[PDB]
RNA sequence: AAUUUCUACUAAGUGUAGAUAAAGU
């Protein structure tokens, strides 16, 4: 069961950083980020680790070509490895959007 | 005939232009395969130890030459302190103390190549560490800067960092007060009880009392006298030995009477997460020193009744100004209650406030050292007592600090282990910087107490314990430093170490060094122990790639991404000035003095962390103002691709005008092409509220040649021409603050940002300068204040002021011939070498430091300004007031209110020069949560409200017998709001219009809305374009008193523009 | 197992979408084709099905966003869910190329 | 998002525009 959550949890992220790749810079989402795989089928709220901040640039790993996002300014050096969209600007994050919302932002 | 063609080859300047160097050839493995980096960089390495041993001989030194000193003048300093007849002594005891320094045998040897080649491996007397001193034989050069600083402690010059300031003015002092203090507290002992145990386990040979001596002074110069002294105070093992400040306390616990306790002498970057986080578990637990000496603090705060109000003190400053706001009301209440017990004193029965009395009461105020609680408690009102807030407040501060620490149990338990980075991790790093930030807080709050130290009637009894616990306290700084250095840190490094060779004398000149060049590749070849150019004897490049592969040269390639073949742009700056070095038009301009040094940097980024944005994909491009919103490269962009790999930095000096010949004054020059010009033009510059600089070009006679913002920085390139808004950048940045658990990387982000954003600036401002001849008119930064709606800091525009200094004294255009008069060989110097933020007032060469009073409030039209008060305090004040006015009519032709005033029956109003102003009722106004208001209906509906007739003419009589309480408050409201020029909305909406209340000689009211949908126009178009213009203005103001003067009494001509002659021009101009 | 495995054969497929839908028509692969998950960690040749032909269009299903691949010309109709690159021309296969190998056509 | 180094970039495709006095404390 851990080996298809974290596939599933891969090809999520390597679905949305190819979204997310093409919008311009001011329509990108508010994310929750972290660096063990989040799993939005699950991802309850309420935890006291999870700030909903913007995304900036989408870049590629070097040596496993593995897709890193880049929290708030590429300038903060806030570089995460999983991300997932949410309807939340503070610890009051509202709910979770989808593959689909985030693509209509343009 | 232009100003600027001759200030140029005034004086001599020197910079250095840093490259990298490019191994050529065979030469990177030739240089592994002697392995001429391992040497280098232990070398780098064992500097620290080194540095550490000459540290160690220099306290041994201390410590001897602080034994054989006995002075003459301490007797008279303690006879004479228990205001200028002892400070003549004390620096006469500092200048005994220097000269007993400076006058030993062997202070030669300190700073010198003797001290690492004899005297250093014979003090030691360690094979291991005579390795260490004898590595660096030859290398003495290296230390030059090391012993340049490690010598300000051996002098007398009193700044907060060396030797004699720290035994004389903050020692002798509190030895002075321990000698009353043991005058005092005395007859509660006996040899029989713990003095004989004290003397005996401690002193063993004298008695206790000879540390309360005078002249015994010459004993505690010594690290260890202070050590034995303390260890008398407070209790030293030898067998726990109690010390007098606890003997005190027994007496004190015994029977209840607060008893001053003694004060003890002074003595004279983290690499991992756990490590920071082990320190910070370590000082700041709820049993370390900083909390005890926290609950001390409180303890002492909340029994802060039981002594004598009259004893504390609150020091001059900052401080006062918070201590009212938290206290009495708002920020200045203390400072006016002063100033009316000053005018109740030196202020006759006449209203004849002038600028020049009010700056003389500023500065009298300014030079008080503290304020006495007594005083503070005399300046308050019935039933509020000053001793019973400042115990609250500090209590809810004490109480927040408690709070946080119960919002923080989690980082002190021994379980805690770190999940991601500390640089990535911000919910940790958020606790440890509200914890810090509360207690540094508190900190600096109760830093206020010490009130300046020097002066009579301390309360000794609350002092003692109050420095007891301060003394641990003020650590909180160097830790909150570190870790915050440690949290804004770049994922990479700059670390680096100089390169050798070998050889102590290498590079030093043009040694074993030498700079090739071939075609356009410039090449540096060091000897070690096709066609080229030497640098012109020219060689064969078949014998010198020959060379390159035995091994008897070491070829780099110099190397920036200029003297790339794929760049077609513009150069830098610094190349420009390189490739200059070797040129025909350089004939003795920038030229090679000094040697260079070869650095390196090891790769800091580990090649798994390097991050890429992958070929032919569509990238998106950040710049919201770009017609281009997507690119698409055919090659790999690595991000920070310069320090994932080794790199040999080559830092090389140029000295430029070395040879100056037109030498004369800057400042005198400028003042006479000024007053010989019959048109000078005047670039001013103001901080806006909505705009980050506003320029203002204003020509010879206050006409607006030009005036925009500085909003958005425009490149030019390929005759293309783009965009970007550095103000929407910093509202991004900004609202990203907003969003952050911790804000100790974002201002970091911002700094930097406003950083080039002011770097851009400068070459704006240098290139408005280069095409009209013009002249800088900056805010004066000493004096002033900017209303904290202003985005630009005063930091950042001091290094703003700082970056235009360095620039204009040698200013270059890259586009421009560089032979030609303008270029980087013949550049102008029209500014003077930058010497403090203090002397930056009144002038710099082409730079006028212009005071910023009366410059954004005032009508550009008319010269009108509110300098009226219409807060309303009571009914006396605001019938007084309504009561003033000459006349106050509706005028029905217009549908106004006309209050004609007269400035002589108003105090505080005597900079004005037309003192008979008329202003009506004309548009309309945006309070403060804003809302607009048409004046004039506001006007009508407040009469009317209150059954008031204005029909008929001059109901000044009519409206000063109203009896209600609140309707003289509103009247004051809209009056105060009908004066308010500067109006804009609170929620960012850019309306920041700039109205006035009279009309000109053509009778019509300002107004910047009318000029606003204009381009070319006459007048500001807002607040800040008034602002520059009033900046320009009184620099006009200044050209006009030059050409009024002769051509030499121009020197002495004050330009310090005050407020009546400022307010004469701004109303006669026009 | 076979969950896994489908969810590899349809992050592979995403993926082999995501890079080719930019390639210019003629430096589109030579690819093997079917309807069932495709593997290329176990993928043989030999089989008497398996036809090396070159890639044309690449469009999403309009019901679920799977991504579908148009083999040789849009006008022939032949429209699969999932391919492999390989270097062949007939019968006659060679080996499977990777994602790399894919990306380095342009 | 490439840099002697900094800022904003991608700016026409291995770079653009401006600035840059390093070492040491
Ligand atoms: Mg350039
Ligand atoms: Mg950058």
């Amino acid at each position: 069961i851990r080996a298809c959550i974290i596939k599933e949890i891969d090809l999520y992220t390597e679905q949305l950083y190819n979204i997310i790749k093409s919008l311009p810079y001011d329509k990108r989402p508010n994310v929750v980020y972290s660096d063990q795989p989040l799993d939005p089928n699950n991802l309850d709220l309420s935890e006291p680790e999870l700030w909903a901040e913007q995304v900036g640039e989408c870049m590629r790993y070097a040596h496993n070509d593995q897709p890193c996002f880049y929290i708030g300014s590429t300038k903060r050096e806030l570089r995460v490895n999983y991300i997932v969209p949410v309807i939340g600007v503070r610890d009051e994050i509202e709910r979770v959007m989808t593959l689909e919302e985030v693509r209509n932002l343009h | 005939m232009s100003k600027l063609e001759k200030f140029t080859n005034c004086y001599s300047l020197s910079k250095t232009l840093r490259f990298k160097a490019i191994p050529v050839g065979k030469t990177q493995e030739n240089i592994d395969n002697k392995r001429l980096l391992v040497e280098d960089e232990k070398r780098a390495e064992d500097y620290k130890g080194v540095k550490k041993l000459l540290d160690r001989y220099y306290l041994s030194f201390i410590n001897d030459v602080l034994h054989s000193i006995k002075l003459k003048n301490l007797n008279n300093y303690i006879s004479l302190f228990r205001n200028k007849e002892l400070e003549n002594l004390e620096i006469n005891l500092r200048k005994e103390i220097a000269k007993a320094f400076k006058g030993n045998e062997g202070y030669k040897s300190l700073f010198k190549k003797d001290i690492i080649e004899t005297i250093l491996p014979e003090f030691l007397d360690d094979k291991d560490e005579i390795a260490l001193v004898n590595s660096f034989n030859g290398f003495t050069t290296a230390f030059t800067g090391f012993f340049d600083n490690r010598e300000n402690m051996f002098s007398e010059e009193a700044k907060s960092t060396s030797i004699a300031f720290r035994c004389i003015n903050e020692n002798l002092t509190r030895y002075i007060s321990n000698m009353d203090i043991f005058e005092k507290v005395d007859a509660i002992f006996d040899k029989h009880e713990v003095q004989e145990i004290k003397e005996k386990i401690l002193n063993s040979d004298y008695d206790v009392e000879d540390f309360f001596e005078g002249e015994f002074f010459n004993f505690v110069l010594t690290q260890e006298g202070i050590d034995v002294y303390n260890a008398i105070i407070g209790g030293f093992v030898t067998e726990k030995i109690k010390g007098l400040n606890e003997y005190i306390n027994l007496y004190n616990q015994k029977t209840k009477q607060k008893l001053p306790k003694f004060k003890p002498l002074y003595k004279q970057g983290y690499t991992s997460d756990e490590e920071v986080l082990e320190v910070f578990r370590n000082t700041l637990n709820k049993n370390s020193e900083i909390f005890s000496s926290i609950k001390k603090l409180e303890k002492l705060f909340k029994n802060f009744d039981e002594y004598s109000s009259a004893g504390i003190f609150v020091k001059n400053g900052p401080a006062i100004s918070t201590i009212s706001k938290d206290i009495f009301g708002e920020w200045n209440v203390i400072r006016d209650k002063w100033n009316a017990e000053y005018d109740d004193i030196h202020l006759k029965k006449k209203a004849v406030v002038t600028e020049k009395y009010e700056d003389d009461r500023r500065k009298s105020f300014k030079k008080i050292g503290s304020f006495s609680l007594e005083q503070l408690q005399e300046y308050a009102d019935a039933d509020l007592s000053v001793v019973e807030k400042l115990k609250e407040i500090i209590i809810q501060k004490v109480d927040e600090i408690y709070k946080v620490y119960g919002s923080s149990e989690k980082l002190f338990d021994a379980d805690f282990v770190l999940e991601k980075s500390l640089k990535k991790n911000d919910a940790v790093v958020a606790i440890m910087k509200d914890l810090l930030d509360s207690v540094k807080s508190f900190e600096n709050y109760i830093k206020a107490f010490f009130g300046e130290g020097k002066e009579t009637n301390r309360d000794e009894s609350f002092y003692g314990d109050f420095v007891l616990a301060y003394d641990i306290l003020l650590k909180v700084d160097h830790i909150y430093d570190a870790i915050r250095n440690y949290v804004t840190q770049k994922p990479y490094s700059k670390d680096k170490f100089k390169l050798y060779f070998q050889n102590p004398q290498f590079m030093g000149g043009w040694y074993r060094a030498t700079i090739l060049r071939y075609g356009s590749k410039y090449y540096l070849a060091i000897m070690d122990k096709g066609n080229y150019e030497k640098i012109f004897e020219s060689a064969s490049k078949k014998e010198v790639d020959k060379l390159v592969e035995e091994g008897k040269l070491y070829m780099f390639q110099i190397y920036n991404k200029d003297f790339s073949d794929k760049s077609h742009g513009t150069p830098n700056l610094h190349t420009m000035y390189f490739k200059l070095l070797f040129d025909e038009n350089n004939h003795g301009q920038i030229r090679l003095s000094g040697g260079a040094e070869l650095f390196m940097r090891r790769a800091s980024l580990k090649k798994e962390e390097l991050v890429v944005h992958p070929a032919n994909s569509p990238i998106a491009n950040k710049n919201p103002d770009n017609p281009k919103k997507t690119t698409t490269l055919s090659y790999d962009v690595y991000k920070d691709k310069r320090f994932s790999e080794d790199q040999y930095e080559l830092h090389i000096p140029i000295a430029i005008n070395k040879c100056p010949k037109n030498i004369f004054k800057i400042n005198t020059e400028v003042r006479v092409l000024l007053k010989h010009d019959d048109n000078p033009y005047v670039i001013g510059i103001d901080r806006g509220e909505r705009n980050l600089l506003y320029i203002v070009v204003v020509d010879g006679k206050g006409n607006i040649v030009e005036q925009y913002s500085l909003n958005e920085i425009i490149n030019n390139f390929n005759g293309i021409r783009i965009k970007t808004d550095y103000h929407s950048l910093l509202d991004k940045k900004e609202k990203e603050r907003f969003e952050a658990r911790q804000n100790w990387t974002s201002i970091e982000n911002i700094k930097e940002l406003k950083a080039g954003y002011i770097s851009q600036v400068v070459h704006k401002i240098c290139e408005l300068v280069e095409k009209y001849d013009a002249v800088i008119a900056l805010e004066d930064l000493n004096s002033g204040f900017k209303n904290s709606r202003v985005k630009v800091e005063k930091q950042v525009y001091q290094k703003f002021e700082k970056m235009l200094i360095d620039k204009l004294n040698y200013m270059v255009d890259k586009k421009s011939n560089p032979c030609a008069t303008g270029g980087a060989l013949k550049g102008y110097q029209i500014t003077n070498k930058f010497e403090s933020f203090k002397s930056m007032s009144t002038q710099n060469g082409f730079i006028f430091y212009i005071p910023a009073w009366l410059t954004s409030k005032i009508d550009p039209s008319t010269g009108f300004v509110n300098l009226l008060k219409t807060k309303y305090t009571s009914i006396a004040d605001s019938k007084k007031f309504i009561s003033s006015f000459d006349r106050i009519m509706y005028v029905p032709e217009e549908d106004l209110f006309e209050f004609a005033l007269d400035y002589k029956n108003f105090s505080r109003t005597d900079a004005d020069y037309i003192k008979k102003w008329k202003l009506y009722s004309y548009g309309n106004r945006i309070r403060i949560d804003w809302e607009e208001v048409c004046l004039t209906s506001a006007y009508k509906e407040l009469f009317n409200k209150y059954g008031i007739n204005y029909q008929q003419g001059d109901i000044r009589a009519l409206l000063c017998e109203q009896s209600d309480k609140a309707f003289y408050s509103s009247f004051m409201a809209l009056m105060s709001l009908m004066l308010q020029m500067r109006n804009s909305i609170t929620g960012r909406t850019d309306v920041d219009f700039l109205i006035s209340p009279v009309k000109n000689s053509d009778g019509i009211f300002y107004d910047s809305r009318n000029y606003e949908a204009q381009e070319n126009a006459i007048l500001p178009k807002n607040a800040d374009a008034n602002g520059a213009y009033n900046i320009a203005r009184k620099v006009l103001w200044a050209i006009g008193q030059f050409k009024k003067a002769e051509d030499e009494k121009l020197d002495k001509v004050k330009i310090a523009i005050s407020n009546k002659e400022w307010l004469e021009y701004a109303q006669t101009s026009v």
